RNA sequence: GGUAAUGCACAGUGAAGAGGUGGCAGUGUGCAUCUAAGACUAAAUACAACAGGAGACCGAUAGCAAAGAAGUAGGUUGACCG
RNA sequence: GCAAGUUGAGCAGAGGAAGUCUGUGAGGCGUAGUGAAGACGGAAAGCAGUGUGAGUGCGACCCGAUAGACUUGUGAACUAUA
RNA sequence: UAGGGGCGAAAGACCAAUCGAACAGUCUAGUUGCUGGUUCCCUCCGAAAUGUCUAUCAGGACAGCGCGCACGCAGAGAGAAGCAAGGUAGAGCAUGGGCCGGUAUCCUUAAGGAGACGGACGAACUGCGAAUGUGCUUUUCUUCUAUGCAAGCGUAGUGGGCGAGUUCUGGUAAGCAGGACUGGCGAAGAGGAAUGAACCUGGCACUGUGCUAAGGAACCCAAUGUCUGGACAGAGACCGAAAGA
RNA sequence: GCUCGGUCGUGACACGGAGGAAAUGCCAGAAAGCACGGGUUAACGGCGGGAGUAACUAUGACUCUCUUAAGGUAGCCAAACG
RNA sequence: AGGCGAGCGCCAUGAUCAUCACGACACACUUGUUUAAGGACAAAGGCCAGAUGGGGAGUUUGGCUGGGGCGGUACGACCACAGAAUCAGAACGUGGUCGACCGAAGGUACUCACAGCGAGACGAGAACACUCGUGUAGAGCAUAAGGACUAAAGAGUGCCUGAGUGUGAGCACUACUGCUUGCAUGAGGGGAAACCCGGGCCUAGCGAUCCUACGCAUACGAGACACUUGUGGCGUGGGUGUCAGAAAAGUUACCACAGGGAUAACUGGCUUGUGGCCGCCGAGCGUAGAAAGCGACGCGGCUUUUUGAUUCUUCGAUGUCGGCUCUUCCUAGCAUGGCCAUGCAGCCGUGGCGAAGUGUUGGAUUGU
RNA sequence: AGUUACGGCCAUAUCUACUGAAAAACACCGGAUCCCGUCCGAUCUCCGAAGUUAAGCCAAUAAGAGCCAUGCGAGUAUUAAGGUGGGCGACUACUUGAGAAAGCGUGGUGCUGUAGUUU
């Protein structure tokens, strides 16, 4: 039978990378966190302090408090089929900020011109959607150079 | 477990730290006056039998060190707990590195 | 219910003429309220047998065990049973 | 139904009457909360009925133990021993 | 001589067809987490056999899944597009464990040992690493959507499950014991596998005309024939191994 | 287990003592029992292991060693007891 | 009121109240010695208190479990493995550990490594102390296992008792418990300072209501007022290992009751380890010679006639071992009939093939 | 254009042999009186310039070891969905999709930020 303690089955998860031991390096206590920014967690097995618990690992949420050198950052999770929201303390050495807003982002900045245009001589804006790809495209072809395939290969 | 008799540390009476006197806590005598006392005398007066459940199927071997300290300048009292120990010591000869 | 004794008893002990009480043990002191250890008392309250009047009750496998010579015919060694 | 209020408490007055009508008039809950308490104070329509679903206590949807106790109730016509 | 009492040449024998504690009557309609039963029609919706705690394991309670009444309302058991985490299958044998053999050379012996290397390996070896599955953001992202979702309040049943496909652990195995994932039977009829809870087709108000599925087409039994090769064994259509002429 | 003898210690309530305004506590005191010393199996019952050693081989009268409250005598047996 | 030893305790005897034996009388009490004998003792009653007490009375004698019992603990905690690469995830599945220990093995600041291997240095050897060069950890880190750590978290050296005090918010399926983190304060610590510290490098070493002991200030107290006792509030200790927490020994073959095929003792079903029977290969043996007859070391099957393994059907009942009697079936063929091989001269045999028509007995010991 | 002080990403920067280097630096170097620390001015701390490019730091070289990239291995190994496909099993063919690793070949061998100094 298994037991229950606060890092159980973590062996695999909290050890560090072939010829990447050691503390972490200046970048990691440079960076600069604010309210609302999307962040993601990854701990590091070196620094003992602000760890949390092994469920959050690599899971990324919504700084909701900054603090002096932790954050807390809001999740939610799936509890006797409901869902509830947990808040969820953690050390600035276990976080890096998350790539995931990256293209929207990119793209508000495509829409604050036009949406500012569409006051003035249009009335709504064209608003700049993706589309999903399309049907694959017509081809105009020159016909010399013709390649002839064939079962001469008998695999024996 | 070995502790000194004497710390100095925070005093919340004088505000500020002070010398303390260390020692082990006492367990006093139990009164006759108190009204847990009175209740189980009268009930067990009668033709009664056993009135109240014993406790028979123990299982602990040690007890919490707890340690009484004492202000010097305004006697005054704080209680200092410290986990389970079989035997404790204070004041003995300390436990000098590198021994023969 | 009466909680460091609410009431009642038994054995030891046992008052004062002045004493008893004021929901927590003790000692003192004012204050308030009563008078035990002798007796009597109506009305307003409770409920069988027996009599009278009523009912959104039961209608002969129901309603009392029993709508006729029913605690009967009949039964237990007996108490009792039907 | 009435509404910062609400109510068939008991009981009295009238009446050819176990119905109905009218008084007098408590109490309870509500009109704002916090603490063991001393103490303090600053949001949120309720009361009484007629019924339905559902919890708890009483035989408790219907039938069913082996047992326990109590009587100033009965038995040695069978069988044991003097 | 009488019931927690009698009487016994002792068997727990006998005390009115009753005795390892009599009979009568009452308390009493004693108690029951256990067995049996529980009385009219149609319409609409529709489960669970799991988790935590229990002198708990044939029982409870709390939560999860039904239904009724519903204030209200931009959502979704599907994809894309950016982004994270993972150490299984495969592949390998660089730290650790560990099998067999080595040329030149080296060390001694005149034996053996070491060896520039090759072959064989681990659920508790890793230097590399999938597919499938999981989460985050964006409707400023395709596609659907009101005969739809639904906070809140009240209250039920359930808490013995079993089986198929894909996989795993214990065991010589088992119509054996125990987990995980996606649909079933339970609570599911109809047509087909001759027959069969779960397999194939495919989800049921009540009628009438046409068409197809799965499976069939000498006869039983509604619909059958054609072409080309094999095969001679009371064989096959239903059916067992290593080894063989 | 039963029985006999003494206290050296313990061991209740009462009866005393000290103190305090008083209650509650504290101290002393303390029979029989218990502890301690003897008796008792036609009382309940109980009654051992290991090594060497004799002019063929075997066996061990003999020796040594561990151990106790005492180490199964006289008899009897694959017996209703192997 | 006397006496002793440098007014003290110790030794003399004289007044004041109980009081334990012993005498001698008769009045309570006792006895048919009754015109009598005993006698304040006995015997008989009463109220409290100790001792003894299966003679009796009430009651109890946990759970999980390839049925129960005996055994283990899968009953409270911790690490690793597996459970088809998030997290979770069963079995009396696998390898183990816990109920503690430490004034430093706690807090801080600085210095420097280690295990080995190759050269050296008298006694001095395999193994003594000192040096030089290499050295990614091959060492250590009190105590399981995993993770972590290199001008350190390891080894030394200095100083300190933060193993402070009030009061908030959260994480692990979150009550208890453990940990993370906010603000305010200390005539707080270490460091030049930035920084760090409210126990142990991280993941384990632990426990409610009521009662009771101690610390802390603020409350209550009955018609009034003072004090000795008492009652409230917050926080810690004293403990429930069956660990979300009753106060608890056996036996029934004399036995009762409610139920159970949720579960054993027959048969049947599935399986075939064990039991029995058959094949394949050819090392050796047979007077020569693999194979007349044998056939090691290995490998593949069939049977249900042995015994296991499992619990699907039956607990408001399927009569349980052996013998007697009587019938039918199977073949893996003991005799009887036809054949083939031979290490078949003949006689007697041995190995094989088609074949189940007819036969296969009488007794002694023993329930068999 | 190098160097030097303080850095960023942490081997294209490591490890082993050899060789070069104008200027200014960077060093080795000369002492211990004091402050400070050692069994020991070796290290650490202080006060200095008589020497020297021998060393370090910097740069080049090597069919070098190791690291980084890319091609091939290879549509190979494994795998999602599907059928009254096959096989006594052990396992495996096909249809619509996703898709490796080791080895071995070829090329590389630090790049940059702020300030100071030197033709
Ligand atoms: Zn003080």
């Amino acid at each position: 039978v298994s037991s229950h303690g606060y890092r159980r089955q973590t062996r695999n998860l909290f050890s560090q990378a072939f010829r990447k031991h050691g503390m972490p390096n200046t970048s990691t206590y440079l960076t600069q966190y604010a309210v609302g920014e999307y962040v993601d967690i990854k701990v590091n097995p070196a620094i003992h302090k602000g760890m949390p618990h092994k469920y959050y690992h690599g899971r990324t949420g919504i700084i909701k408090e900054v603090n002096r050198g932790s954050v807390i950052v809001l999740f939610n999770r799936i509890l006797a089929n409901k869902t509830v929201e947990r808040k969820v303390i953690v050390g600035i050495e276990h976080i890096r900020k998350s790539k995931c807003q990256d293209e929207y982002l990119k793209r508000l900045e495509i829409n604050k011109k036009i949406i500012e245009e569409a006051e003035k001589k249009g009335e709504v804006p064209v608003l700049f959607k993706r589309q999903p790809k399309g049907p694959k495209p017509a081809v105009e072809m020159l016909m010399n150079n013709i390649i002839e395939l064939s079962y001469d290969k008998v695999e024996s | 477990v070995n502790i000194p008799k004497t710390r100095r540390t925070y005093c919340i009476k004088c505000a500020y730290h002070t010398e303390f006197k260390v020692g082990l806590l006492k367990k006093g005598k139990d009164s006759p006056r108190k009204q847990g006392a009175r209740r189980y005398a009268r009930k067990q007066r009668g033709v009664h039998g056993q009135t109240k459940p014993i406790l028979k199927r123990k299982a602990k071997t040690t007890k919490k060190v707890i340690l009484k300290i004492e202000c010097t300048k305004c006697k005054s009292s704080q209680l200092k707990v410290r986990g389970r120990a079989k035997h404790v010591e204070f004041g003995a000869e300390k436990k000098v590195k590198g021994e023969a």
